[PDB]
């Protein structure tokens, strides 16, 4: 009875798909025309954060937007003070093969994950006065690419395995199972209410997830390879991702589609990291050439270019108030730039 | 196989049904939010070097 | 949390005495470490400092060159050496826990205290020496300082110790305007650069002490002349 | 709370990095690779859910850290990315198992080729070369019906100086190596080379095998850095 | 006053000097410029560019002011100039010898023990100080003894030695040792077990080859450079027989030529350098 | 006198 159920499926997806064609009336561009461009932008290195031993492949700002966390493959978190170069903490981890790191809305915990399929939550605020591991999150059978807080007591955890899950800190399980996508879910990116949150998986699809009714209320499969990052545009009611077809592209939840893509005949390379300004107008994306590209969200040009990195930039990401904008790197070097 | 696929046709039958606005509205309500909030984006237009705490 | 110091007793006023502070709990290798003096029926003195590493050492001109601190880190141990005790020397020498990062609350913990008994700076006033008052009924206690406390980086450096009868100073609003772990919402502080208010909502029975006004601004750190609350 | 007293607690937080920047240059880092039916489990303890594995042994003092993988889902095209800048990648292959033996020729194609893997030393350990004699003494299997160039290679001038050993089991061997450096030299470049070594299921010269191929790995990397080259 | 020789021996002289220094500087600085603009810049290119530096300066301040001073030997400077051109140019030379010894040593270390950690970081720099400092340590008899005595006629001469000529052949004797013996000794030893234990494999050999062209081209640039200086300092007479400006000329060209060789082999050997350089 | 200097 397979049969029959491919066939319904495929008449459904067709059904999608034709009422995306339908609600599908005019372009982004086509309505961005005709207003004013934003013009050559030029951002300058204004500090440079060094002490990463290995490639930095994580970063994540405070909501004070002056401390960042982030995380290199050597095996260390390290929490520096964005205004002055200092360094706030040091934190070891049990295993160096860390791929994500996440700062907590409040400021009192840190997430890591890598290889180890394990969520180590670090609590900043401790009376002994040192940083130490409050709980460590097992359950995935499959390497950990994101994790975000919630609040102090929930995270949701991107894995490998291709499975999110939303977990309950204090009792170490995991309260929801998000099992929609096909290949190793690679992002997410949270909503500004909270209420929702957007995942980038291996199978060139984005999909938009329910967190309290666990369900996957959206889809959408634009790119033709890896998404590699993804993030939420400051309404809440739009998402870009950033895959391995050296383009980008802006979904709409409401629209169900894409909206442009941010590509060039020059740029071969895959987007490692994407982010938007305070306002949304610019759109932050890191490349495997080694650099940077500033890009306008609602003209697809290309603003300007961060070009002070000397390997593959792997993560990047604007401030809260979108003071200052934190480049790292695999020449284990931050840069943050103004 | 069969399981799987069973639950590929519910999960497809939900997000057909769920309501879909005009792409030119959604264009249009982004390009609101961008010119609402563009005077105070320190990325978009630049803040004096006084008011930059990064320089 | 623990730091529980030894050494005291009657010294003669020439000789010579260690007093050493046990840590516990707590990783003391990262903190800073401070020395603070309180005469009898008298207010707060700050004697020394050593910071993390045993690197930057302060000390008070009253005690610079007679005392000197000195660090353990292994067995988490910090010892003071008094080289000349003169009569002036007699109070509680109390160990402060300080820790120095964006956000910290240094003076957060201190010890239980040990007594020795023996046979320009920016001067900090407390306008009141004591404010009787009954529980449920909002005080205010107000402080002043010789120039600005207000840096150019952006915080006051203010500091608020209460002072329970019989119990160590304990860190209630750190910076003028940050209220410290532990404490309950009702207390507060204000300021713009120079007049201080601490301002309790509903005056209860714990509420019942001295209390303490520091500078952090810039080393030596002075107190005030000590507010008592009583009921 | 001075702002030259959160400088130095930084300045201390750079003391330990240096420190630790001290062992991470000075411990070489290796990548175990391999299927269920190599020896590669074996060879893990032949050396003195959780998804990774890491293995620390020691050759003439020096630090060797092997990163064994486990509990990972069947493609791998981007945790690998991860094992960038790493001194060596140890490819264990089951030479006995013809059937398997051209999906491991595929595995190592890929693995070669890689983008990120571009300049990275692969030390092949061609592992159970002992039941591979006894699947080419007994004839019941041969090569020549998976491969049909085996019937055309002949064993070159120089081959196997073991103190002894069937003729026709040196020709076998150096078939299986020559699938495989066809691959390390047509589908490369000269900036990282192949290591093929013959491998038991007990073993004790594994280790010293390991050494010696790093030794050499870091050496032409010497060469490069100081411009000798 | 004689070395006037015709414009036909100064001609060839300097046309032979002219593009020593014109290699010597334009690929050294294209060398500097490669290791710290092109970022190269690593701690083990410190010593590359050290040594850069010092040949650079071993050239321009040396060998076209002595080649003008060997010929029409007329000191056309100043008596403060003349103490310059005692502690500088010849500090710059014995710190790129001692550059090449050190540059031999870590290339050693680096081939014989890849798995052994380099050279620290701080430990380059006080190591390239002390090889600064014992150049300038040595330098500095030359430069404490600067005379100038003035004769009619012709330009002031630049004496080297006023205490007899047994306290100018001892002084020759340790800068002969210290500088070309123990040096060339451990670039020998070091360089030699490098060629063996390098004996893919045909870049492993032409290192080998360039190791031991440069041990041979040192040895044999710099032996004549001394020996005329140790016989001039032994034999009062010797240096004014007629034909010592020619001798000298030939031999200082000799030595000054090794402020090229570095450069060109450094392109000769490796891709990157020669296509920086072209 | 009449002789050559050398001067290193």
């Amino acid at each position: 009875e397979l049969d029959q159920l491919r066939q319904e499926a495929e008449q459904l997806k067709n059904q999608i798909r034709d009422a995306r064609k339908a609600c599908a009336d005019a372009t982004l561009s086509q309505i961005t025309n005709n207003i004013d461009p934003v013009g050559r932008i030029q951002m300058r290195t204004r500090r440079t954060l060094r002490g990463h031993l290995a490639k930095i492949y994580a970063m994540h700002w405070g909501t004070d937007s002056r401390l960042l966390v982030s995380a290199s493959q050597d095996g260390k978190l390290i929490i520096w003070d964005s205004y002055t170069t200092n360094k706030v903490h040091a934190i070891p981890l049990r295993s160096s093969w860390v791929m994500t790191c996440a700062y907590a809305p409040s400021g009192n915990y840190v997430a890591c994950g890598g290889l180890d399929n394990i969520c180590s939550i670090y609590n900043l605020k401790t009376r002994e006065g040192n940083v130490r591991v409050s709980r460590e999150l097992a359950g995935h059978t499959g390497y950990l690419s994101c994790c975000r807080f919630l609040d102090d007591n929930q995270i949701v955890t991107s894995s490998g395995d291709t499975t999110c899950a939303l977990w309950d800190i204090e009792t170490g399980q995991q309260t929801t199972t998000f099992t929609g996508h096909t290949g190793d879910v690679m992002s997410l990116s949270l909503a500004p209410d909270t209420r929702l949150f957007v995942s980038g998986a291996c199978d060139a699809s984005a999909k938009l997830w329910d967190v309290r009714e666990g369900m996957c209320r959206q889809t959408f499969t634009g790119h033709e390879s890896d998404i590699n990052a993804i993030c939420f545009f400051p309404n809440g009611n739009a998402f870009a991702t950033g895959s391995d077809d050296a383009t980008c592209r802006l979904f709409d939840l409401r629209a169900d589609q894409e909206l442009m893509t941010y590509s060039h005949d020059n740029i071969i390379c895959g987007i490692t990291s994407v982010s938007f300004s305070k306002s949304g107008r610019l759109l932050l994306a890191g490349y495997d050439d080694f650099n940077c590209n500033v890009w306008d969200a609602l003209k697809a040009d290309r603003a300007g270019v961060l070009a002070g990195h000397d390997n593959r930039v792997s993560c990047l990401g604007v401030t809260d108030d979108g003071m200052a904008v934190a480049t790292g790197s695999w020449d284990s070097f931050l840069k943050i730039w103004n | 196989s069969i399981a799987q696929a069973r639950k590929l046709v519910e999960q497809l039958k939900m997000e057909a049904n769920i309501d879909r606005i005009k792409v030119s509205k959604a264009a249009a309500d982004l390009m609101a939010y961008c010119e609402a909030h563009a005077k105070e984006d320190p990325l978009l237009t630049p803040v004096p070097a006084s008011e930059n705490p990064f320089r | 949390v623990q730091l529980v110091e030894s050494g005291g007793g009657l010294v003669q006023p020439g000789g010579s005495r260690k007093l050493s502070c046990s840590a516990s709990g707590f990783a003391f290798s990262s903190f800073g470490m401070h020395w603070v003096r309180q005469a009898p029926e008298k207010g707060l003195e700050w004697v020394a400092y050593i910071s993390s590493g045993s690197g930057t050492i302060y000390y008070a001109d009253t005690v610079k060159g007679r005392f000197t601190i000195s660090r353990d880190d292994p067995k988490n141990t910090l010892f003071l050496q008094m080289t000349s005790l003169r009569s002036e020397d007699t109070a509680m020498y109390y160990c402060v826990r300080s820790i120095y990062y964006y956000g910290s609350s240094p003076f957060d913990f201190w010890g239980q205290g040990t007594t020795l008994t023996v046979s320009s700076d920016i001067v900090m006033t407390q306008a009141t020496s004591s404010v009787p008052v009954t529980p449920g009924e909002s005080v205010s206690i107000s402080c002043r300082s010789s120039k600005s406390l207000l840096h150019s980086n952006g915080n006051t450096y203010l500091y608020w110790f209460l002072q329970r009868p019989g119990q160590s100073p304990q860190l209630l609003i750190y910076r003028m305007s940050n209220l410290a772990s532990g404490v309950p919402d009702r207390f507060s502080g204000s300021g713009s650069g120079t007049a201080f208010t601490l301002t309790i909502s509903r005056l209860e029975a714990e509420d019942v002490g001295v209390y303490y006004c520091m500078q952090h601004l810039e080393y030596p750190l002075t107190f005030g002349a000590g507010t008592k609350l009583e009921l | 709370a001075e702002d030259k007293a959160a400088v130095e607690r930084s300045k201390m937080i750079e003391k330990q990095l240096q420190k630790d920047k001290q062992v991470y240059r000075r411990t070489l880092r290796l990548l175990l690779l391999g299927a269920d039916n190599s020896g590669k489990s074996t060879i893990v303890k032949q050396m003195r859910t959780s998804g990774i594995f890491e293995t620390k042994f020691q050759v003439d003092k020096v630090n060797f850290h092997m990163f064994d993988v486990g509990a990972q889902r069947d493609e791998r095209r981007k945790w690998i990315q991860c094992f960038n800048d790493v001194t060596a990648i140890i490819f264990v292959v089951d030479s006995s198992d013809y059937n398997r033996l051209q999906e491991a020729l595929n595995d190592f194609d890929s693995i070669w080729n890689n983008r990120w893997l571009r300049t990275i030393s692969v030390i092949l350990f061609l592992n159970k070369q002992d039941l591979l004699a006894e699947k080419v003494l007994a004839g019941k299997s041969k090569i020549e019906d998976y491969f049909p160039e085996f019937a055309r290679y002949t064993t070159p001038e120089d081959a196997t100086p073991e103190p002894g050993e069937d003729p026709r089991v040196t020709r076998a061997k150096y078939f299986i190596r020559k699938e495989f450096v066809d691959i390390s030299t047509a589908s490369g470049d000269g900036r990282h080379i192949c290591y093929p070594h013959f491998t038991c299921a007990v073993d004790t010269e594994n280790a010293r095998r390991i050494f010696n191929d790093c030794k050499d790995i870091i050496l032409q990397m010497n060469l490069r850095e100081y411009n000798l080259v | 006053n004689q070395f006037v020789q015709p414009s036909w021996r100064i001609a060839l002289w300097s046309l032979a000097y002219g593009v020593v220094v014109a290699v010597a500087v334009l690929g050294n600085l294209i060398v500097i410029w490669i290791i710290l603009a092109h970022k190269m810049r690593t701690v083990t290119n410190y010593f590359l560019v050290n040594l850069a530096f010092s040949d650079a300066s071993m050239a321009a301040f040396n060998t076209l002011v002595n080649f003008i001073y060997a010929l029409h030997s007329e000191w056309y400077f100043g008596a403060n100039y003349c103490r310059f051109q005692n502690f500088f140019p010849i500090t710059a030379v014995f710190a790129s010898i001692y550059s090449m010894t050190a540059i031999a040593v870590d290339r050693y270390m680096a081939i014989i023990d890849p798995l052994k950690p380099r050279l620290s970081a701080t430990a380059t720099k006080i190591v390239i100080g002390s090889i600064w400092i014992l150049a300038f340590l040595l330098a500095f008899p030359q430069c404490l003894y600067s005379k100038t005595k003035v004769m009619p006629g012709r330009t002031l001469c630049f004496v080297q030695w006023p205490e007899g000529p047994k306290q100018h052949f001892t002084y020759h004797i340790i800068v002969i040792i210290l500088v070309y013996c123990f040096p060339l000794l451990i670039m020998g030893i070091t360089y030699t077990i490098v060629g063996i234990t390098l004996w893919q494999l045909k870049a492993k050999r032409k290192v080998v080859k360039m190791m031991i062209i440069v041990v041979m081209t040192f040895a044999i640039c710099w032996l004549p450079y001394h020996i005329y200086f140790i016989l001039t300092a032994i034999y009062q007479q010797l240096n004014r027989w007629k034909y010592i400006q020619q001798v000298y000329l030939a031999s200082f060209w000799l030595a000054m030529s090794s402020t090229m060789y570095n450069p060109i082999i450094y392109c000769c050997l490796n891709k990157r350098f020669r296509a920086g350089f072209k | 006198h009449d002789f050559f200097v050398g001067l290193m």
